[PDB]
């Protein structure tokens, strides 16, 4: 019943964001959304003495045909100070990602129950614009914790672990997880009784919710024990032509960057001369060898590869056409986290952006569930058309960095 | 007395830690000063503004301007320091309507707002901040002391309070009546609807009637006003729209101010007259900044400008928003990076038109600019009707598709269809995607020293052909590029090309077909003519036989 003291860090200000072009069917929905919100309390319209925006839009959730509201926290989240005023962090569970079955619940409808420290609700004002501008747009403010800010799961925390005591105490062996909207629950055992433990899970957030809920009934299937991570290989053939060659050496000089004993004189070599690109050049005794050295090397791991906290993840993509994708994440060059990829993206075989932006999202939760951050993107797409088509896609109800890559890297072979 | 709801007050802060003003009064001639007090008077008559201690210690200077061709004075407060201490306010202005996006309205009426404004009162609060001192006759007296009780004229938020303490009143009014469109402009409020006009003046004294409930009197002494109405640049009558007359004007001297409100007007205009090219207009602009200078047009800039006036002789009109049917738009090539369009909903009925500019690059390709236009159109689309508009385009369904299938990044345009009228858009060359067999292998390789900027480029092939070129005023890169060339210069129309050069492999894997580097333009033209091209990657000085071979004979 009674607020959270919230502050901005210091010498920062509010947001102040453009709201950006929405289409018709997305500003019916929000404004429905947005009657029924200020007729429960959650939110409240605000004047012209606030400076503040935070652009807003609308979404299908994954598999449902509900409108969801989503606010672009992400400026707001940058500014409000960080929270360490009862918990000093949450050492993130790293046993999250061993699981048969982890699975992810919105539980982002519990914040609303929980009203918003009165001085900071100023700093939450968004604006539902009209087509064409005629009208003038809606401006609310928030009166309670907001879907998609950093706060709510930090404020909420203290009756989280609450409504968890039972069930919990009464299965010791789930890992329990929550980042922003989302709720993590990793079992070990049968995905039938998983929907059995997920169901009995939904209870308290009823049964809590007592004393109906919109994205609750959802379930995300994620198996963390069958994510697939990956090697450099070099192929294995009875004929190298003078290419196969050209190519083996170019990925082995980059490869080098990485592992340390790689060696390519013995194959370079065999390119001794100016043959003809299509020419057979059998292999010397002295080169298969080199080249099974070089694959023993592949094989191990690499030397000093560690996480730290105190740094961002970055994450690069790479289309490697027919809708296959690659990825690394990473914090130094050369030194991967994990890396990965993606290959029969659904529904969006003849759209590229498409299916972009459900590799983000799955690179996004695959790095929740790993290191409880999310990375900052890299993607192989102009900016602009980017911008214009990533929110017709987007089901997730957080959102990560991204910056561009307008220059083709030579490294997507390297990947394929 | 008919008891009136009053307007609510908008709580208004100042900066964070500023404080108010203290400005110096301005000494004022007597004359100025009788004209000051009259004013004032009749204004603290109308509530607008009220009499201050010597406590306040705010102070906005006034001045009095005789209005040309008048005798008598206007009262003028220079807010601008107080203006620099008020907070920020949710401005809504931001955004001006765009005339394609409405829908077509029988009866518009125009209501007057000039009484309706004062009807706003200042947060009481902030009221002291606004003091100002009418000096006294030989400042024998203290100077009369006034603070303000509405929002003042030239005040930072006075429009935003103002514009949204009168939507805040006529929200009810408009969503009970959802066949009415109200719209804020200067001191007046423009009612439409698409009714009967016997039924729509019903609805107009509706309205007064609701605006009286706030004590607000909107003159039925209305205006002189018929269609066409200047607003915002345009020209809206029922039916139709266009922008207000495009005249270009005769030179004999031509000037970087001149032709700089040349192109505005042409970028104004373009939005609905076809066709309109800026560009070699444009281009006279690049980099001199002098407002003066008597820049000279080129044969190309008085041509453009010549296919300007020739669009521009006679007027063309836009329609309005017919929800109830598709939004297409098409798009043209105009040649040096240049596209145009047209978005329409029948044949030959524009909404609005357009251009699009190329971004400024270094390489780039016809396929790029059109996606990218197409995304701007997108945008506007989404910006004023709240939909994507279909597109009709000059590029093959199996040109596209060859395209975003191959391309390195990611792209996509919307729902589209192939429209047959040149220059169509094409891809221009297609690289191998595995080494030829039977074409010849280059080998090629570049290099330059750094000081003396003298270096080589030539290649060496499985067939003995040899070349090594000398260059002066050179670098790596253009020595790098160079050989690539000579190895296209010298092979036949199946070739492969093996190169070191991470740089020149970085510019061709982006599919340029136009450069600004004539040395990347004459690769360009030499693809284009070869039958099959592979070109492949190999890490520089890792003694690769072929190559090593080469760069051996160009560091020489
Ligand atoms: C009613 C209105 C009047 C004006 C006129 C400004 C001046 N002077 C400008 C605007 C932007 C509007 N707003 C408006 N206008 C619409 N149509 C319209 C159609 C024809 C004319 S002629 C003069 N004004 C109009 C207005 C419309 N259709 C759906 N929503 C709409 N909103």
């Amino acid at each position: 019943i009674e607020t959270v003291p919230v502050k901005l860090k210091p010498g920062m200000d509010g947001p102040k964001v453009k709201q950006w072009p929405l289409t018709e069917e997305k500003i019916k929905a929000l404004v429905e959304i947005c009657t029924e919100m200020e007729k429960e309390g959650k939110i409240s319209k605000i004047g012209p003495e606030n400076p503040y925006n935070t652009p807003v839009f609308a979404i299908k959730k994954k598999d449902s045909t509900k409108w969801r509201k989503l606010v672009d926290f992400r400026e707001l989240n940058k500014r409000t100070q960080d929270f360490w005023e009862v918990q000093l962090g949450i050492p993130h569970p790293a046993g999250l990602k061993k699981k048969k079955s982890v699975t992810v619940l919105d539980v982002g409808d519990a914040y609303f129950s929980v009203p918003l420290d009165e001085d900071f609700r100023k700093y939450t004002a968004f604006t539902i614009p009209s087509i064409n501008n005629e009208t003038p747009g809606i401006r609310y403010q928030y009166n309670v914790l907001p879907q998609g800010w950093k706060g709510s799961p930090a404020i909420f925390q203290s009756s989280m672990t609450k409504i968890l005591e039972p069930f919990k105490k009464q299965n010791p062996d789930i890992v329990i997880y929550q980042y922003m909207d989302d709720l993590y629950v990793g079992s070990d055992l049968e995905i039938g009784q998983h929907r059995t433990k997920i169901e009995e899970l939904r209870q308290h957030l009823l049964r809590w919710g007592l004393t109906e809920p919109p994205f609750l009934w959802m379930g995300y299937e994620l198996h963390p024990d069958k994510w697939t991570v990956q090697p450099i290989v070099l192929p294995e053939k009875d004929s190298w032509t003078v290419n196969d060659i050209q190519k083996l050496v170019g990925k082995l000089n980059w490869a080098s960057q990485i592992y340390p004993g790689i060696k390519v004189r013995q194959l370079s070599k065999l390119l001794r001369g100016t043959k003809a690109l299509t020419e057979v050049i059998p292999l010397t005794e002295e080169a298969e060898l080199e080249l099974a050295e070089n694959r023993e090397i592949l094989k191990e791991p690499v030397h000093g590869v560690y996480y730290d906290p105190s740094k961002d993840l970055i994450a690069e993509i790479q289309k490697q056409g027919q809708g296959q994708w690659t990825y690394q994440i990473y914090q130094e060059p050369f030194k991967n986290l994990k890396t990965g990829k993606y290959a029969r993206m659904r529904g969006a075989h003849t759209n590229d952006v498409k299916q972009l932006t459900e590799a983000v999202q799955k690179i996004t939760t695959e790095s929740i569930v790993i290191w409880g951050k999310t990375p900052k993107f890299k993607l192989p797409i102009q900016k602009e058309t980017w911008e214009t088509w990533w929110t017709e896609y987007w089901q997730a109800t957080w959102i990560p960095e991204w910056e561009f890559v307008n220059t083709p890297p030579l490294v997507k072979l390297w990947y394929q | 007395m008919v008891p009136i709801s009053p307007i609510e007050t908008v709580p208004v802060k100042l900066k964070p830690g500023m404080d108010g003003p203290k400005v110096k009064q301005w000494p004022l001639t007597e004359e100025k000063i009788k004209a000051l007090v009259e004013i004032c008077t009749e204004m603290e008559k109308e509530g607008k503004i009220s009499k201050i201690g010597p406590e306040n210690p705010y102070n906005t200077p006034v001045f009095a301007i005789k209005k040309k061709d008048s005798t008598k004075w206007r009262k003028l407060v220079d807010f601008r320091e107080l203006n620099k201490r008020t907070q920020d306010f949710w401005e809504v202005q931001l955004g001006i309507p765009h005339p394609a996006g409405l829908k077509k309205n029988k009866s518009v009426t125009v209501l007057d707002v000039g009484d309706a404004y004062f009807s706003v009162p200042l947060d009481e609060d902030f009221r002291k901040y606004t003091a100002f001192t009418i000096p006294s006759i030989n400042n024998e007296t203290p100077g009369i002391r006034y603070q303000y009780n509405v929002l003042p004229q030239g005040w930072k938020g006075s429009p935003a309070i103002f514009q949204s303490s009168m939507t805040k009143i006529l929200e009810p009014f408009a969503a009970q009546n959802p066949d009415i469109v109200i719209c804020q402009y200067m001191d007046d409020l423009y009612v439409g609807s698409d009714l009967e006009i016997g039924q729509h003046r019903t609805k107009i004294e509706e309205l007064r009637q609701h605006l009286l409930r706030w004590g607000l009197t909107t003159p039925d002494k209305k205006h002189q006003k018929e269609p066409p109405f200047l607003w915002m640049g345009y020209e809206l009558h029922p039916d139709k729209w266009t922008v207000q007359p495009i005249v270009l004007p005769e030179k004999d001297s031509w000037t970087v101010n001149d032709i700089q409100k040349l192109v505005g007007k042409l970028n104004w205009a373009s939005q609905i007259y076809p066709g309109i090219k800026v560009r070699q207009l444009s281009k006279l602009l690049r980099g001199t900044k002098a407002l003066t200078e008597v820049i000279p047009l080129t044969e190309e800039a008085e041509l453009e400008l010549a296919e300007n006036r020739e669009i521009l002789k006679e007027p063309v009109h836009g329609v309005y928003y017919d929800p109830s049917k598709d939004l297409i738009a098409e798009i043209q090539k105009q040649g040096q990076g240049q596209w145009t369009y047209q978005i329409y909903q029948e044949p030959f009925k524009n909404l609005k038109t357009g251009k699009y500019a190329r971004m400024r690059g270094a390489h780039t390709n016809d396929v790029k600019q059109l996606t990218e236009a197409v995304q701007k159109i997108t945008t506007e689309s989404i910006v004023i009707w709240g939909k994507t508009p279909k597109f009709k385009l000059p590029i093959q369904k199996e040109t596209w598709e060859t395209w975003w299938t191959e391309y390195w990044q990611a792209t996509w345009i919307p729902e589209w269809e192939f429209v047959n009228t040149p220059p169509l858009v094409k891809l221009w060359y297609q690289l191998e995607k595995e080494p030829i067999v039977g074409a010849e292998t280059f080998y090629v390789d570049g290099a330059a020293n750094r000081e003396t900027k003298l270096g080589k480029a030539g290649y060496v092939t499985n067939k003995g052909r040899q070349k090594v070129v000398p260059l002066t005023n050179t670098t790596n890169q253009k020595t790098e590029l160079q050989a690539i060339y000579l190895a296209l210069q010298d092979s036949g129309l199946e070739v492969n090309i093996v190169t070191d050069s991470q740089y020149a492999l970085g510019i061709i894997q982006a599919q340029p077909d136009k450069s600004e580097s004539e040395l990347v333009n004459q690769i360009i033209e030499q693809l284009i003519k070869k039958e099959k091209v592979y070109l492949a990657w190999v890490p520089a000085h890792k003694g690769i036989g072929g190559n090593e071979q080469v760069d051996k004979l160009v560091s020489a």
